């Protein structure tokens, strides 16, 4: 399965090339950037790890590409993506985030069923690659 | 003679007898107003042979203290004080016979935290007087200690993306159809799908609560199992705006509780609910960690005409003060009535920390939001995605757009429906964010037609929808063009 | 018992003089005056009945003095307060009531008791005045 | 050649490492205050060696958003707009090295109706900053906008005056004495007694809860009895500050309730419950139509120096906000510390629907009180019926006089004792309003002397404590005359 988090995931694993002008477009827009690595793909896995901190001064694309390629270089197999920040009033947050790079084989997860009140069900949803190993060896 | 008439009130102002609304001190052409006063802009049609001062001070004095004659009682109030101002009156632009009427109310005559207060002085009883033909609010500016009063969206657009971990790309759903009789099992099937299919929501329609043919614990159950299903086969936050209106207030709680514990990201509710219902279930959704959406269901009945009515945009006002998370504010180009130029300015009202007047977007006052969260537009209702080009255009990045038909109507199926859209939707954001002048009307078609070429579901959509619009005159229109 | 409702109670009945003086005051002030009369004098008797209107248009505190003088000839034995209404913002209210006339006899109240729950006993307050005859012969 | 190097932020303000407050942003003489912000006004004493300006930076930093070296974290929010700026340092008369420091607070900053919040930052931690000697808090304006997310008080002069049917003169009470080891039933004869003999109240002293001399249901009872006894004896309404001062919230709802529940009119707190159990019972007040009366106890433990802690001006701020009816708020000339000048500020704070600035007052602020009801001061401690032309003088009209000793010391019985008090202060006040120049050293004690010729209670008490009073120099006292 493809993990179909962050915004173009959809669309085909973008080239270097097609991050390089969404960090463009993201860097003249007053945003700052982050890289940050997974390999646990839980819906609710809020926090992936910050790879290094978020780029805040830089004045040039080439730099978060550089960034993104020697976390790439570092990082075990998983998940890689590059947020856009927005530190503006009334926003404060993430205004973009999408998946730089994805494991060949992503396994996915299944629904995982238990009995409550009535008909209710409990429900959690659980990964095939987080269950099997441990993070840096999952994929 | 008799103590009552050595004591009668001889005053040219407390006298007893009808004096117009405009000597009882409810109008000042040279009011200042103050940063702490509640503001309302009329649009006036006065009856043949009324005065436009006379009949803007009738507004004014009807909706603060005012009566049909003079009453001594007022001497036991502070009534300089809270007597409202009419205080500035233009002509509309091309009419000599339709008035523009600024009001000014003090702070004090309103109950904090109330918009049922709020609207029974502003829209109580003056719509229905004699002395004026029509009557429409066009605009507030709600001043910002009232707002302070407020809680605002409860959860608002910035929390709402962080729940679901999505950022980048105008958010995505669809009305379940047909609109009423399916069974709570085969609206869990709908929803598995097009959730499945890449939809972040579906809903259930504004007029599905609890009827013969599908009970609402049967749809709650079905649709969690479906949605349960769509997120473990996606790795996505996914959700359904569970419907919770209902008839009494107990019952609306017990829907929303009901919600809440099996696990529901969202729940919605029709405007017809009411102020005071909407105020309470917008708390019980804070408190609950619950999304809010408004369906605004009713809303054109007083909406739609430009002689007479309320201005959605003030509706806008309200319910984002009140704390609903998604509001429904048009398409521009689909099957409900949308002037670009009007849409826009809800969607500001909506999103923006702040108002700076702009009166081609019908935005009359300047007016800050009080660090009030801001609230998610909703576009909805015979849209397809043969017009995303448009949609991104028209309506910016933070908005859900709803494909209830659009997704549903796909002849391979309702996931092919689905996919079909969000493919639609990130190429055409991913080509806006390059620099591509995508809403040119041959570069948008395109980058969607080249979309097309590697995905089939879209293909079909374009195939099938791409001759349909809905070209019709408004009736909302702006009275300053752009 | 004396009836020591109004803020001059505890000094002697108020000579017409006295009671003009104190009118002369909350007139000086702004504040419009008015007559009351009851033959209730129960603490939680808020409403005695009005004579006439406030006097709000009135600068003469002689025409005042007249309104209690007529107030004292045409009603029945009884209470006479005048009161001085401030119609500021910030006050809204009485800011000054005292009795200007008071029966020569009355026998005040007593404390009746109702067994409430435990040992709480539920209060009432009887007039001996009210209990015995109707408004305008009770004295 | 490690990622954390390459990212390290190397920008002047947010490279790792201390700076100046005054250089991260705490700092700015020309803030232009908006009518939204929180102002405070300190009292700075800095250590010798530190700038006045880096210390007010320091304490506008270390109540706002800073800490004390550089955090990239800063940078996720919109840390330029949640700084609060020291906009004004001033040279102290007469004091060489000590400063007045203005800092401006977003409102942002502050949880809505919360003091509890609201002190958190503004006192949190301070004042017990090495850099800086001694600290004092001495005003501030709290705006528009937060006032109305506050209650104000629960009943407030105007409504409270209109419950006891008692409208001219300052109302009466006394603290029943001893201060403890009086049991429940002679608790009700001292409230009975001086209710009867002209007391508008009594009231239980501060650390009269409940104890083993006597329990405060058996308080309760017998001081309901003696209330009645003594409503039914004048034809008055009367009450006691019944105490419900307690350990826990459960308790002291527990306490009110059972006020509630026998028809008290009114119950006391002390001020050591705090802040939080103060809003809750303030709320509580409001909800079940009791007048909530404010004992300040502990206040002078930060109140009383010059040099440090917080004026009671501002505290009259805060009780005023939470909603309290009375607060104890200074005699000038009993046996408690209160400099004239400085009782009239606490004074005005507490009734004055607005505030202008009178710097000899101690009033540095203006500040529009967003009509939050009026809160009755209370002028307790150590005063008897002999300093009654001082009384009314200084404190004007709504307020409670409150003689405990004054009452109950008199020798020929507690009803003589309230009824001296009683004819004193109406005497007094008749001929205030008729034009007597009572205040003159002449006038005031010969008003009381002659209502002496004609009141046994009041000769007595004038030869009993003519001769009383509490000279001291005052430690409170203001930095500018007039
Ligand atoms: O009931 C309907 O018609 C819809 O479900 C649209 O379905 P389709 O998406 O299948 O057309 C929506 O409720 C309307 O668009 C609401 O109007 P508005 O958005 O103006 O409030
Ligand atoms: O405990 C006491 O001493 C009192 O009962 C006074 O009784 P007397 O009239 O018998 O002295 C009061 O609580 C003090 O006035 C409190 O001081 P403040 O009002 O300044 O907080
Ligand atoms: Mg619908
Ligand atoms: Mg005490």
């Amino acid at each position: 399965m493809r993990l179909t988090q962050g915004c173009f995931s959809f669309l085909p694993d973008l080239t270097d090339a097609q991050i390089e002008k969404q960090v463009a477009y993201a860097m003249a827009k007053g945003w700052a950037m982050n890289v940050e690595w997974t390999d646990d793909p839980h819906p609710r896995n809020n926090y992936w790890e910050l790879w290094g901190l978020p780029l805040f001064d830089i004045k040039d694309p080439a730099t978060v590409m550089f960034e993104l390629n020697e976390a790439r270089k570092s990082c075990a197999a998983g998940y890689i993506r590059i947020n856009a920040f927005d530190a503006s009033y009334g926003v404060e947050s993430c205004v973009m985030s999408f998946i730089t790079n994805r494991p060949t084989n992503e396994p996915g997860f299944y629904l995982d069923r238990t009995d409550g009140p009535g008909r209710q069900i409990v429900y959690s949803i659980k990964s095939y690659s987080v269950q099997a190993n441990p993070e840096g060896s999952r994929y | 003679q008799s103590v009552s008439e050595r004591t009668r009130i001889k005053s040219d102002r407390y006298e007893s007898g009808v004096i117009p609304y405009a000597k009882m001190g409810y109008w000042d052409a040279s009011y200042t107003v103050k940063d702490t006063d509640v503001l309302a802009l009329f649009r006036i049609t006065p009856q043949p042979g009324v005065d436009p001062v006379e009949a803007a001070a009738a507004v004014a004095g009807e909706s603060s203290t005012a009566t049909w004659t003079v009453v001594w009682t007022d001497l036991l109030t502070a009534c300089e004080r809270y007597r409202a101002k009419a205080y500035r009156v233009d002509p509309v632009p091309n009419s000599a016979d339709v008035f523009f009427a600024f009001i000014a109310y003090e702070c004090d005559l309103f109950e904090e935290a109330s918009l049922a207060n709020l609207t029974a002085s502003i829209i109580g009883n003056v719509f229905g007087f004699k002395a004026v033909s029509a009557l429409r609010l066009e605009d507030m500016r709600i001043p910002h200690s009232y707002l302070x009063t407020f809680q605002g969206p409860a959860t608002g657009i910035i929390v709402e993306r962080e729940r679901l971990n999505k950022y980048g790309t105008p958010l995505l759903g669809a009305t379940v159809k047909p609109k009423l009789g399916l069974s709570g099992k085969n609206y869990g099937r709908v929803v598995y799908e097009g959730l499945k299919g890449g939809l972040d929501f579906l809903k259930d329609d504004e007029n599905i609560n609890s009827q013969p043919f599908m009970r609402w614990r049967e749809r709650f159950l079905n649709c969690m199992e479906g949605i349960n299903r769509a997120s473990a086969a996606t790795g996505e936050v996914k959700g359904s705006y569970l419907n919770i209106t209902a008839a009494t207030m107990e019952e609306v709680y017990k829907r929303a509780e009901y919600a809440k514990a099996v696990g529901s990201i969202v729940v919605m509710i029709d405007l017809v609910m009411g102020y005071t219902a909407i105020q309470s279930i917008a708390y019980w959704a804070r408190e609950n960690d619950m999304l809010l959406h408004l369906h605004r269901a009713g809303n054109s009945t007083y909406a739609r005409q430009k002689n007479h009515g309320i201005n959605f945009r003030v509706i806008c006002k309200w319910m984002r003060m009140s704390g609903v998370d998604h509001i429904h504010a048009g398409t521009v180009v689909g099957k409900l009535e949308g002037d670009p130029l009007m849409i826009k300015g809800f969607y500001d009202i909506l999103r923006l920390t702040e108002l700076e007047v702009n009166l081609p977007f019908g935005i009359f006052f300047e007016m800050d939001w009080a660090s009030l969260r801001r609230c998610m537009p909703v576009a909805s209702g015979g849209i397809h995605c043969g017009q995303m080009h448009q949609l991104i255009h028209y309506l910016g990045d933070d908005v859900v757009l709803q494909f209830g038909g659009g997704t549903i109507g796909h002849p391979d199926g309702i996931q092919a429906g689905a996919t079909a859209n969000r493919v639609a939707l990130e190429s055409m954001v991913l080509a806006r964010n390059e620099g591509v002048d995508y809403f040119d009307q041959q570069v948008g078609p395109q980058i969607l037609r080249d979309a097309a070429k590697t995905c089939g579901p879209l293909q079909t959509a374009l195939d099938l929808w791409k001759d349909i619009s809905f070209d019709y005159t408004s009736t909302d229109t702006a009275d300053f063009a752009e």
